[PDB]
């Protein structure tokens, strides 16, 4: 069967936290066929705990495995910053390994503050043809998730917009950008565009 | 020291075939299982098969089991990965995993570099450029300025300023995907309102996939 | 009415001695078969396994 992990783990630095993992499987030659991997985002995954019981040679001791009935655990000795990272379990039991859901670890302690607006209204060159297109940006903002709308002379649109929220640094802090495609006759049938970022609450 | 190296990004056509490879160096690739993990954006890891340097037994997944292929050649010690009429779905990272010096056969205590691999029904198209002009009526404050790139499919597609110039106050946004198949980012720039236009403050975007040049001030 | 499926692993050549009323170290103290055992042994080649 495949396994499963929990969607996300957080936890504050210092303090030390465990993540399950289910489905574990067994042979006639033991229980303990489980391991660990990590992957930190833009590289390759690495072998993290294998044996609960032990663990590969050369690896720090802030990760120590654990399993009780048809449950694995991987316990961390204490958060810290390069902890933010995917990590997935597996079993190697019958002969066959199987990744389970994964899980998102990230750690508290950054302070919040406020969103950056940036605005651009259509350049010159574009609307001197049938293309035009506005611009929106957001970025300083600790929370990993965002959304954008757009509205004109207060009249909301939901019509030819896309926006991702991708890491601006690796300093706890998220990006993000949007666009609205439209024609340049529609950029003179109304007022000029606005946009809003909802992070949090009027803004 | 052990390392495994991989081949590049791979990009192709819906429904086209499709084969990389992974050379391993720093041990006698005898006695070693090789195999491939399937990572989609956003997914988690999908093991598909292993194989052996000593003799073709391949062991693949039931859910690959006739979907891709894997082999090595011995001679050169570089395994392969083998697609046929690759779909939409198959764009992923691919690692090429290998046993360690000790613990289980099956337990790849090392990884690879990983292979990009992207498909889409729209062809390459050079980038489209436009200029970000600052906001003449809120000139108060930091100015911003910006170049706007859009219509080109390619990733690689970079952007730069002042030749290199620039250091800091400059910053590059990542894409997204547009609903015809292309891409789209933008570059922007902050310094003082009363210092615009100090030299030339000039965009400039590269694109090696065509090697098209594109320069334009704002 | 049951079976017990064993296993282990030896190097090969040592089969000769898992087997009733032959002799040896591993059928004298590791694993030895009565005279009225019922079953099949089984083995194959795992240099890549194990």
């Amino acid at each position: 069967s495949a396994l499963t992990q929990p969607p996300s783990a957080s936890g504050s630095p210092g303090q030390s936290v465990t993540i399950s993992c289910t489905g574990a499987s067994s042979d006639v030659g033991g229980y303990n066929y489980v391991s660990w991997y990590q992957q930190h985002p833009g590289k390759a995954p690495k072998l993290m705990i294998y044996e609960v019981n032990k663990r590969p040679s050369g690896v720090p001791d802030r990760f120590s495995g654990s399993k009780s009935g048809n449950t694995a655990s991987l316990t961390i000795s204490g958060l810290q910053a390069d902890d933010e990272a995917d990590y997935y379990c597996c079993s190697y039991a019958l002969s066959r390994v199987v990744f389970g859901g994964g899980t998102m670890l990230t750690v508290l302690g950054q302070p919040k503050a406020a969103p950056s607006v940036t605005l651009f209204p259509p350049s010159s060159e574009e609307l001197q043809a049938n293309k035009a297109t506005l611009v929106c940006l957001i970025s300083d903002f600790y929370p990993g998730a965002v959304t954008v709308a757009w509205k004109a002379d207060s009249s909301p649109v939901k019509a030819g917009v896309e926006t991702t929220t991708p890491s601006k640094q690796s300093n706890n802090k998220y990006a993000a950008s949007s666009y609205l495609s439209l024609t340049p006759e529609q950029w003179k049938s109304h007022r000029s565009y606005s946009c809003q970022v909802t992070h949090e609450g009027s803004t | 020291q052990m390392q495994l190296v991989q081949s590049g990004a791979e990009v192709k056509k819906p429904g086209e075939s499709l084969k990389i490879s992974c050379k391993g160096s720093g041990y006698t690739f005898s006695y070693y299982w090789i195999g491939w993990v399937r990572q989609m954006p956003g997914k988690g890891l999908e093991w598909m098969g292993i194989i052996y340097p000593g003799d073709s037994d391949t062991r693949y997944s039931p859910s690959f089991q006739g979907q891709v292929t894997i082999s090595a050649d011995k001679s050169i010690s570089t395994a392969y990965l083998h697609w046929s009429s690759l779909k939409a779905s198959d764009t992923a990272m691919y690692y090429c995993a290998r046993q360690g010096d000790l613990g289980d056969w099956i337990l790849l205590g090392y990884w690879g570099q990983g292979t990009l691999v992207t498909v889409s029904s729209a062809s390459t198209k050079g980038p489209s450029v436009f200029p970000l002009a600052p906001s003449s009526k809120s000139t108060s404050g930091t100015a911003a300025l910006g170049c706007l790139v859009k219509d080109y499919f390619p990733e690689p597609v970079t952007v730069s300023w002042n030749s290199g110039a620039l250091t800091s106050g400059v910053h590059t946004f990542p894409a997204v995907l547009q609903s015809s198949g292309l891409y789209s980012l933008s570059s922007v720039v902050t310094v003082p309102s009363s210092s615009l236009g100090t030299q030339t403050y000039i965009c400039n975007v590269n694109h090696k996939p065509s090697n098209t040049k594109v320069d334009k001030k704002v | 009415t049951n079976v017990y499926a064993d296993s282990f692993v030896i190097r090969g050549n040592e089969v000769s001695q898992i087997a009733p009323g032959q002799t040896g170290n591993i059928a004298d103290y590791n694993y030895k078969l009565p005279d009225d055992f019922t079953g099949c042994v089984i083995a194959w080649n795992s240099n890549k396994l194990d």
